[PDB]
RNA sequence: ACGGGGAAUCAGGGUUCGAUUCCGGAGAGGGAGCCUGAGAAACGGCUACCACAUCCAAGGAAGGCAGCAGGCGCGCAAAUUACCCACUCCCGACCCGGGGAGGUAGUGACGAAAAAUAACAAUACAGGACUCUUUCGAGGCCCUGUAAUUGGAAUGAGUCCACUUUAAAUCCUUUAACGAGGAUCCAUUGGAGGGCAAGUCUGGUGCCAGCAGCCGCGGUAAUUCCAGCUCCAAUAGCGUAUAU
């Protein structure tokens, strides 16, 4: 007997057909277009969407006026709206089924860096997060797959400790200045 | 430059102390060492820094903020009456014996071999 | 199903319990005969002693001499004919060398070319035979 | 007999592997991959010959 | 075949597993007998016999790791003869003592989560939306990619102090200082006839060697062998065997 969790879940599912070339291309479109790193994380968001669909289907089977469907219904719509993937005017359980996969990747923080014009490229956005340059509400985020919420959308900017922000210069800039005046004096 | 806020503050009549969770704001510099928080709270609550027992500090990712936990006692006789002695040894007022937990057990059962007053002779 | 009575459960269940034995895959998994005849004994791999290097002929127009070894397992004491997998790998193996042998892949079934051989060598003298083939490691003597 | 063991691999001429610059790995490998598959394509009549294809 | 709560896999049904941290049971080498106690047929308690084995002065005496470590053996198959009672609790005459219960480290690609191995700019270019030109070309209002072309900008791996951390440490987080242009600080594992993503490339071999789960390839121009080149898939992972 030990005091620990042992509660581990997998976040993705490998596809059935391994070499369906049609399937290989839309996965490659999403990787290059959203600057992903491997097929895993595009399978991850597909697994994240897979639950929400089947968790919505299971409520579509029960009748209306069912307290289970009524409570769990808007509770699921609460989270999808608070992450800005569903619009508040379309809040009804039958509209989640029509929601597709690239709507989620739009809410990924890496894309929001490129969407707000703070990065030269969707690939330049990922190195800014991996180098601890931006922050969300006074919290330096180190992860591009950070799902930004709808209300925390407008509070994305550079961290105050960053040469790209109002901070000290980097290691290269302080080295280009040391020998710049050391060679001159 | 460091600022201290008090949270979840409540006094203990059952322990003759007051207790609160500390969060320090130290943007740009290292997490403040514990001995320094003592006098800063002493300036805060109008007390002596030696009756200030703080611990459990762990800065958040990205720096700037460190949440710690601190005790403030009514007097020094209490601070030695109800306190984990390991936290007293953080201040040099308590020092535990230098016998490893292993050596106390070989000496324990070696005295079980003898019966009577000769138990004190086997030890060393 | 044939009988759809409301209370024909023990008639339906005893039938499948009976007819299951006519399934070839099921019958070998629930009788000792397949497990006792298995030289491994349900193990995925096994160590044995190589005692001779025998060359096996191929069968159909695919004509060649397949290089194998006659291994004697050390847990049971049975003798099996392992197949030295890759090219020019017979010169690594010598006589009286303990070798880790594994199944071939068809789970107790001769594979393609070789007649009646169900085992292949993977390691020799506790070094992977693939490492010997790539030259990553060499035989210590 | 089994005397002609390793015949071919022993008599295959050796050619030293020539050194080449390392490929971009990680997400940069997929950036290089996405580009020369979708954006840089040119519309040409006839069946698109394979990537490694060379006649 | 310890049982169950459960686990794996599934459209709906199912199928398979459950020694394994929770509950219940059983047992301390094999059987048996019993003392003490509220509670035991107790084994880190006794008494036998059986098996095994230690010390001996040969008269005797003594033993039970299916506790924590560790060793041997067995095998396809499994870690340190470490630190501590601070936490969790338990026991005692007890605020005070003890607890290999337990906790903390070490080993640990069992497995799970996150996530680097580059970003940007200029130049030559290869092009694309636009105007003229029946073409040719042109500028770039706008770009797109490619090129040991050049350029400074950004950080972490690592080194490394201080603090925090903790029972004392370590790790993470925090702070400084050094720390990258083939940013040599160099990503492997498999495959490229079909199934099945990807060369009728070059050399060697010549039903030999070998490949190949299956269909098959190889007897002198091998898309299948051995290699080089290139390419494909997944990516810190991938291949093989076996159970399901």
């Amino acid at each position: 007997p030990v005091a620990r969790s042992w509660v581990c879940r997998k976040t993705y599912v490998t596809p059935r057909r391994p070499f369906e070339k049609s399937r290989l291309d839309q996965e490659l479109k999403l990787i290059g277009e959203y600057g992903l790193r491997n097929k895993r994380e595009v399978w991850r968001v597909k697994f994240t969407l897979a639950k929400i669909r089947k968790a919505a289907r299971e409520l579509l089977t029960l009748d209306e006026k069912d307290p289970r469907r009524l409570f769990e219904g808007n509770a699921l719509l609460r989270r999808l709206v608070r992450i800005g993937v569903l619009d508040e005017g379309k809040m009804k359980l039958d509209y989640i089924l029509g929601l597709k996969i690239e709507d989620f990747l739009e809410r990924r923080l890496q894309t929001q860096v490129f969407k707000l014009g703070l990065a030269k490229s969707i690939h330049h956005a990922r190195v800014l997060i991996r180098q601890r340059h931006i922050r969300v509400r006074k919290q330096v985020v180190n992860i591009p797959s950070f799902i930004v919420r709808l209300d925390s959308q407008k509070h994305i900017d550079f961290s105050l400790r960053s040469p790209y922000g109002g901070g000290r210069p980097g290691r290269v800039k302080r080295k280009n200045a040391k020998k710049g005046q050391g060679g001159a004096g | 430059t460091v600022t201290i806020r008090t949270r979840k503050f409540m006094t203990n009549r059952l322990l003759q102390r007051k207790q609160m969770v500390i969060d320090v704001l130290h943007p740009g510099k290292a997490t403040v060492p514990k001995t320094e928080i003592r006098e800063k709270l002493a300036k805060m609550y109008k007390t002596t820094p030696d009756v200030i027992f703080v611990f459990g500090f762990r800065t958040h990712f990205g720096g700037g903020k460190t949440t710690g936990f601190g005790m403030i006692y009514d007097s020094l006789d209490y601070a030695k009456k109800n306190e984990p002695k390991h936290r007293l040894a953080r201040h040099g007022l308590y020092e535990k014996k230098k016998t490893s937990r292993k050596q106390r057990k070989e000496r324990k059962n070696r005295m079980k071999k003898v019966r009577g007053t000769a138990k004190a002779n086997v030890g060393a | 199903g044939k009988c759809r009575g409301l209370r024909t459960a023990r008639k339906l269940r005893s039938h499948r319990r009976d007819q299951k034995w006519h399934d070839k895959q099921y019958k070998k998994a629930h009788l000792g005969t397949a497990l006792k005849a298995n030289p491994f004994g349900g193990a995925s791999h096994a160590k044995g002693i190589v005692l001779e290097k025998v060359g096996v002929e191929a069968k159909q127009p695919n004509s060649a001499i397949r290089k194998c070894v006659r291994v004697q397992l050390i847990k049971n004491g049975k003798k099996i004919t392992a197949f030295v997998p890759n090219d020019g790998c017979l010169n690594f193996i010598e006589e009286n060398d303990e070798v880790l042998v594994a199944g071939f892949g068809r789970k107790g079934h001769a594979v393609g070319d070789i007649p009646g051989v169900r085992f292949k060598v993977v390691k020799v003298a506790n070094v992977s035979l693939l490492a010997l083939y790539k030259g990553k490691k060499e035989r210590p003597r | 007999s089994l005397a002609r063991v390793g015949k071919v691999r022993g008599q295959t001429l050796k050619v030293a592997k020539q050194e080449k610059k390392k490929k971009r790995t990680g997400r940069a490998k997929r950036r290089m991959q996405y580009n020369r598959r979708f954006v840089n394509v040119v519309p040409t009549f006839g069946k698109k010959k394979g990537p490694n294809a060379n006649s």
